[PDB]
Formats: structure tokens, sequence, C-alpha cells
């Protein structure tokens, strides 16, 4: 799932 | 042409300067005695660690150091994610592939760039504010006292190649775009970017180090010694996670370490 990683990626 | 490869090289160099506040150039100023601001506070035993915490409780020393590493790893992931997003073609990749590349790439990059902050006697911390000796890290109680020794040994040989920032910026881009990470969905456009980065790297090394034969080859051999640091490191961390009161692992690092080689 990787929630932090996804949020840092889309920004 | 050569020129498109020069332009990629320069573009990665600038975004590396934007992404990473402590560059290898500044670390080396600090460490050589050059520069003319203050010498870093050095940490060599418990007492110096304590006095260093007021210049730069509840818990044991090895654990204070551990948790400090976590704080800086977390910020490093963040900086590395931002640098990744400036690599041409990266943000057009399947997002799930972006995540996989970061998840496996980040540690390899961390240990590459840690070598910039290291000599054979210790390592800069808090952005060049401090210098923590290798002896002292070595002296920590098992399993904590050998956490860093493999980073140091890698650093001493890697540092002998005398890379600079402009070289490192393309090298870390190459590591990020490795087509053999487990679970990648669509390898092709990742190998196509990496092909271009490797060509950029090889030009850069020939231009920047015209006197250093087979530096490209020597540097490829390092991308796979990094693999070993990473796997040993994950193994030692699985042990700490099992044997220590409060794992207390930051959730960014938990995302990264979950289901990892
Ligand atoms: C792959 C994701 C990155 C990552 N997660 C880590 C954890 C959870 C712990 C330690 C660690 N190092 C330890 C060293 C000794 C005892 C316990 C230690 N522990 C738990 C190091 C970790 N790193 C890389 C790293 C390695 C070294 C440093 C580092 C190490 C020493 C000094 C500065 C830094 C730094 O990069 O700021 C920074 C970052």
């Amino acid at each position: 799932r990787h929630k932090i990683l996804h949020r840092l990626l889309q920004e | 042409e050569s020129a498109d490869l020069r332009a990629l090289a320069k573009h990665l160099y600038d975004s590396y300067i934007k992404s990473f506040p402590l560059t290898k150039a500044k670390a080396r100023a600090i460490l050589t005695g050059k520069t003319t601001d203050k010498s870093p506070f050095v940490i060599y035993d418990m007492n110096s660690l304590m006095m260093g915490e007021d210049k730069i409780q509840s818990k044991e020393v090895a654990i204070r150091i551990f948790q400090g590493c976590q704080f800086r790893s977390v910020e490093a992931v963040q900086e590395i994610t931002e640098y990744a997003k400036s690599i041409p073609g990266f943000v057009n990749l399947d997002l799930n592939d972006q995540v996989t590349l970061l998840k496996y790439g980040v540690h390899e990059i961390i240990y590459t760039m840690l070598a910039s902050l290291m000599n054979k006697d210790g390592v800069l911390i808090s952005e060049g504010q401090g210098f923590m000796t290798r002896e002292f890290l070595k002296s920590l109680r098992k399993p904590f006292g050998d956490f860093m020794e493999p980073k140091f040994e890698f650093a001493v040989k890697f540092n002998a190649l005398e890379l600079d920032d402009s070289d490192l910026a393309i090298f870390i881009a190459v590591i990020i775009l490795s087509g053999d990470r487990p679970g990648l969905l669509n390898v092709k456009p990742i190998e196509d970017i990496q092909d271009n980065l490797l060509q950029a790297l090889e030009l850069q090394l020939k231009l920047n180090h015209p006197e250093s034969s087979q530096l490209f080859a020597k540097l490829l051999q390092k991308m796979t010694d990094l693999r070993q640091i990473v796997t040993e490191h994950v193994q030692l961390l699985q042990v700490i996670k099992k044997t220590e009161t409060d794992m207390s692992l930051h959730p960014l690092l938990q995302e990264i370490y979950k289901d990892l080689y």
C-alpha cells in the first residue's frame, strides 16, 4: 500500500 | 549526441544541489580543515555525546543513537524522493513503479552519500555540526556496535575513487532506475531511462576524470557492493526489531522495510 511514499511522490 | 548527455548531467547536478543541503564539496571542506567556520564538535565517548546534545534521558545511549539515525534517514528519503522526481521520465512511470524504485533505491543512495560524510576515523552528523568517531560507534553494545562498521569499510574504498558531486548526481540517478527491482510492473521504460543515464555517467567520468582509466567499470562494481550493505543492514535490523524493547520504527521506514530483500 505505501501511504507516505505515495503522498511524497504526488506533490 | 554528447551534448544531450552533457545537458542531462548538468540538469541532474543542479537538482542534486537543490535536493541535498550537505554536498560532498562542503563535507570535504569541513573534514580537511579548510573552510573557515568552526570545526565540528566531536563525539568519542558517552560524556562527549551528552555535552554534544546541549551544543547540537529515559533511554540508553545505543538507542539514542539508533533513533537519531532514524530521524536523519527519514529526511534523507524525503530529499531522495524529491531528487527522483527531477529525473527525466521518472514521474511518467507507473506510480507503483516509482514507489518500488524508491523503496529499493533509497538505502543504496543513503550509503553512497554517507560515504561523502566519512573518513576512516568517523562521520559528520547534524549537517556538519558534529563528528562522531568510528571507534565510538564500534564500541556500542551488540548488536548496535557493528551497525556502522560495514558502512565505514565501504566508504573508505568508495572514497578512493575521488568522485565529486557532479559525478555522484548521475550515479545516484542510475541506481534509482534499476530495472531488476522485485515487483516492477513495466521494466522497459525504466531500462530506457537508465541506459541514457549510464551513457551520461560514462561521458561525465571521461570528461571529469580523463586521467582515471576504467573508472566507469569500477563504479559499476560499487552499485553491487551497495546491494550487500543493504541486505546485511536489513538482516541486522530484523534482529534489533526482534530483540529490543521498543522497536519504535518510524512509519516511513516501516513502509520501506516491509517485504524487503
Ligand atoms: C535504509 C533506510 C535508512 C536507515 N534506516 C536506519 C535505521 C532504522 C537505523 C540505522 C542505524 N545506524 C546506526 C548506527 C549505530 C547504532 C545504531 C544504528 N542504527 C539503528 C540506520 C538506518 N538507515 C541508514 C543510515 C545508516 C547510518 C546513518 C548514520 C549513522 C551514524 C551517524 C550518522 C548517520 C547519518 O547518516 O546521519 C544514517 C542512516
